[PDB]
């Protein structure tokens, strides 16, 4: 069950765009690294990578939620 | 009126500024670290925002964090407290740049009153005293070195420009010792501060700590409230500070007073700072400026009844000063005492969990601290953890409240130096008053 | 008992305006 | 000054009277009970001597075991505090032969304010106006009874002279329960103060409890100091006091103070005492008088700035008051809750050891009280465990802390009234302030 | 076994008089009925006497020490 965690403090999205399709979604998988979930702080687009390839258990923290330090952003395996 | 405020520190002083805002009903944003979640104030705050890691150079000195704590919660102001980055134009100046308040002066007044050699220049420049010494930074010229610490006169001191909390200072008695001396202090200055400039001072060796007080609201007001006794040091980290100074009688007090509101004038300040000066033979000489709410504070709110974070809120949202200078009375005596987290015979910080506690109560007797019983104090922070504030109608009063109080204080499961604040509160020329600031190393002897 | 809060969630209606550059 | 004292009392009183000792180098003998040696001030004082079993009947109330333990300590005084013997003249007279000071004031003088008709009569003769009433003890002329009643105009209430804690009191409607009221608060008396005299006096249906404090030295010298508004009660027990009372402008104040001090004059009375009286259409009406410290005398202390305990030591040891008149100063505002270990709705007792424990601390916020951690509240005593003074420049200052204050207190292992004082705080008519001593009990909705 | 305590406050002697033969002493026993120490109060010297008869083990006290209630006194076995 691990947890993918924010490094940054911010607000959490799905979408890189506000019109565009997430990212991921709860059953298909993912793999080491790669674009995971979107946290926006001071502008600056930020992009959260994966560090362990695995399926998307789940996603706790909806889209526009904000986010804080070692907040659990998703659960895979 | 501030809807918001986001307060960047932790501890004591975090817990301060969350009462002044939940008095004055301002919404309060508790910024913490990783390991700062069981912190009293955090518990108590509205909301909660975990902005880095236990480290502070990661939690509490991440300006990007506690900006982007203050975005998402929608704060409008930052109160930085003190330590940290009170003193950090760095942090006003991108406070101010994003559109949030900060609770403080400005960035220039900052930079300005940051480096001692500035600050030094200014006040002579605005008529308050400064100690005689290199007035410039030291350079390589050792000729001309020697020649100005022959002129000020044995023995000198080397003091970093961007020094504090006592360190970076080093005490040079001839010129055998200078060259070195000065190299030492630059490398330390390197290593802590990110600035090797130095500058020499005369060594005065019977002075007494006095600092004063002083509101201003950067609109031409300026206000000076007593002033402070910080004599009772180790190392150059006070431990006990009182407010009157005995011995500075009222009209000495008033010309102090009245030149640095004058000078605080004369920068443009804005909020509540505090200017230090060593007293020796009835003349005062500036040595450094606080432009933040001081950590011994609590005792000049409690001779004059003015809470100052209060009015740094106040002054913060935009209102003027509304306390005249008449308006403000000396009534009593307050003495301080830090109660640290260390050992006493070796001032080491001592973390650990404390199991049992018992604050001391009383007619006069405030008890300023976070801790609780069942808190984990940890390692990462200062060992700073509570002041014991003590008022009466005299110096004599005071003391002996504050003798009261220190026995009804428990703290165990950590090693504490609390044993340290009864024999000084014993100690006889303590209660004689008006010791100096190298008494206290003297009693010690070690 | 305030030492057992509940850890509740920020609301996300708030927004702040940070200038782009 | 006082070489030794004896403190014959308990819990918060006991610790506010040992502090004050120690404060003016008074050595302190703490009497206590054989359930009571766990008791702070008992742990804390410099000795201690049982003088009893648990009940108060036998150990607190024991006149003869507190001249003992004085005896063999070498005591020089004897404070009775408040409650017990305070208001015990046959007390004071047996300590002042056996050779102890009393604290307090004469036995003249508690036997005479004592009895409520002549303190009523004294009270009339020295210029204080008081209740339309009886006027005199009640005899067995119904006629004169009911037509004294009709004059004065119904409801009438029916009070015992020495009844005390809000008992034995009974109000009557009309002529029809007259006498049947009178016969049961009659038996009452009997079986609680072994005294059935009994008195009528006209009952004021919206009035603000006042009270003013008076502080004399017995020898021709009386002072005034603020008043307290006590209108917050439920069951004639009060529960949240205030000083100064909000609408009584300085010319009342003056003007009952004057009386007030007059009246202590004329009728020679020593010590700290209060006078207490009904407000109504800008008028005031005494009831009774208080020939103790009285337990809300903090808020008091907090806005005089005059301790009063010290005050009540200095003047048995036979000093003349040294605060005039014109040096009273009232400076803010302070708001005290009085914290019972009773349940919040069933308001009955609730006894048990306290598992954790955090005291509220801050600025201008005073924690009177002697539990602690671990500490095993005994069921044979009152229900007070500690009172909360919080004091602000102003009254919405001072009640935005006491809310505070309330919130960040923990009392666990029993059930305390901290919920009803927090809703009280929220309260917006009390906010507002004026209340009449019988909004409490209607704000239950029953 | 049992012991015996003070129930009342004042100072503690074991001779009647300034100069006289103490009631009790260590090893001749006691009975119920009998005087073991005298309780000084107010100039009123009371008499305690024992509840349970035997030997006296030990006095706890010493003469002319101020005493306290239920403060133990002598324990008999
Ligand atoms: N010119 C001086 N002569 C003697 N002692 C000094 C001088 N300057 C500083 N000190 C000592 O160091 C302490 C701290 O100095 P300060 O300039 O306030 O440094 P910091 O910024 O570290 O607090 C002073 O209280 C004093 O005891
Ligand atoms: N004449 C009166 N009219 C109306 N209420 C009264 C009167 N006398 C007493 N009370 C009520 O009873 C309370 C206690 O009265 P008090 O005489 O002080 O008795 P106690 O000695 O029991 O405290 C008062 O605060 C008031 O609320
Ligand atoms: C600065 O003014 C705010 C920019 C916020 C951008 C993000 S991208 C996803 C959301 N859509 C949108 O328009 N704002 C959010
Ligand atoms: C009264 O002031 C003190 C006098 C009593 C002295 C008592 S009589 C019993 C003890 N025996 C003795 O020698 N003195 C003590
Ligand atoms: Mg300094
Ligand atoms: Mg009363």
């Amino acid at each position: 069950g691990h947890i993918v965690r924010s490094p940054m403090v911010g607000t959490f999205y799905r979408t890189p765009s506000p019109d565009a399709k997430a990212f991921i979604e709860v059953g298909q998988k993912v793999n080491v690294g790669d674009t995971l979930c979107i946290v926006e702080a001071m502008k600056m687009m930020n992009q959260i990578e994966a560090d362990k390839s695995g399926t998307v258990k789940a996603i706790l923290v909806e889209s526009g939620q904000p986010v804080e330090f070692d907040e659990p952003l998703v659960v895979i395996e | 009126m501030l809807d918001k405020i986001v307060i960047a520190n932790r501890g004591e002083i975090a817990l301060r500024i969350l009462r002044a805002c939940k008095e004055l009903g301002i919404k309060t944003v508790a910024v913490h670290s990783s390991a700062d979640r069981d912190l009293k104030h955090v518990l108590l705050a509205d909301e909660t925002v975990c902005i880095g890691p236990a480290p502070s150079v990661k939690s509490y000195l991440n300006i990007p964090a506690i900006i982007s704590a203050a975005e998402i919660t929608g704060a409008v102001a930052i109160h930085p407290g003190y330590g940290f980055l009170s003193e950090n134009a760095n942090f006003a100046e991108q406070v101010e740049r994003s559109g949030f308040i900060f609770i403080g002066p400005k960035a220039e007044t900052i930079r300005l009153m940051g480096d001692k050699v500035s600050a030094i220049a200014a006040m002579k420049k605005a008529g308050v005293p400064c100690v005689p010494g290199s007035d410039g930074p030291l350079g390589d010229d050792m000729d001309k070195n020697r020649a100005i610490a022959k002129r000020i006169g044995y023995p000198v001191i080397i003091k970093a420009s961007g020094g504090g909390g006592g360190r970076g200072m080093r005490v040079v008695r001839g010129d055998a010792e200078l060259a070195q001396s000065i190299s030492m202090t630059r490398a330390e200055a390197k290593a802590a501060f990110s600035n090797d400039m130095v500058y020499m001072e005369k060594y005065l060796e019977n002075p007494r700590h006095v600092e004063i007080q002083v509101l201003a609201d950067g609109q031409g007001n300026a206000i000076y409230l007593a002033e402070r006794d910080c004599s009772m040091q180790r190392r150059h980290q006070k431990v006990v500070e009182e407010a009157p100074a005995p011995g500075i009688t009222p009209e000495l007090r008033r010309y102090i007073g009245e030149r640095c509101a004058k000078a605080c004038v004369d920068i443009g300040y804005r909020g509540a700072g505090t200017f230090e000066f060593l007293f020796e033979n009835g003349e005062f000489y500036f040595i450094e400026m606080n432009t933040r709410i001081q950590v011994e504070h609590p005792v000049t709110e409690m001779i004059t009844g003015v809470d100052l974070i209060k009015e740094q809120l106040r002054i913060a949202a935009g209102q003027p000063l509304s306390i005249k200078q008449e308006e403000v009375h000396v009534r009593g005596h307050a003495v301080e005492c830090r109660i640290n987290a260390e050992d006493p015979n070796t001032f080491l910080p001592s973390p650990g969990k404390i199991t049992r506690f018992h604050a001391p109560g009383g007619f006069g007797v405030r008890w300023e601290s976070h801790i609780y019983a069942g808190y984990t104090v940890p390692p990462y922070y200062d060992s700073m953890i509570g002041k014991l504030i003590c008022y009466g109608e005299n110096r004599d009063v005071a003391i002996a409240r504050m003798k009261n109080a220190l026995q009804e204080l428990i703290i165990d499961g950590i090693k504490t130096n609390v044993d340290l604040q009864i024999r000084i509160m014993n100690d006889e020329n303590f209660q004689h008053g008006g010791t100096n600031i190298h008494y206290l190393e003297k009693k010690l002897g070690l | 008992s305030w030492i057992e809060r509940i850890k509740s969630n920020i609301t996300p209606t708030r927004k702040a305006s940070i200038p782009e550059g």
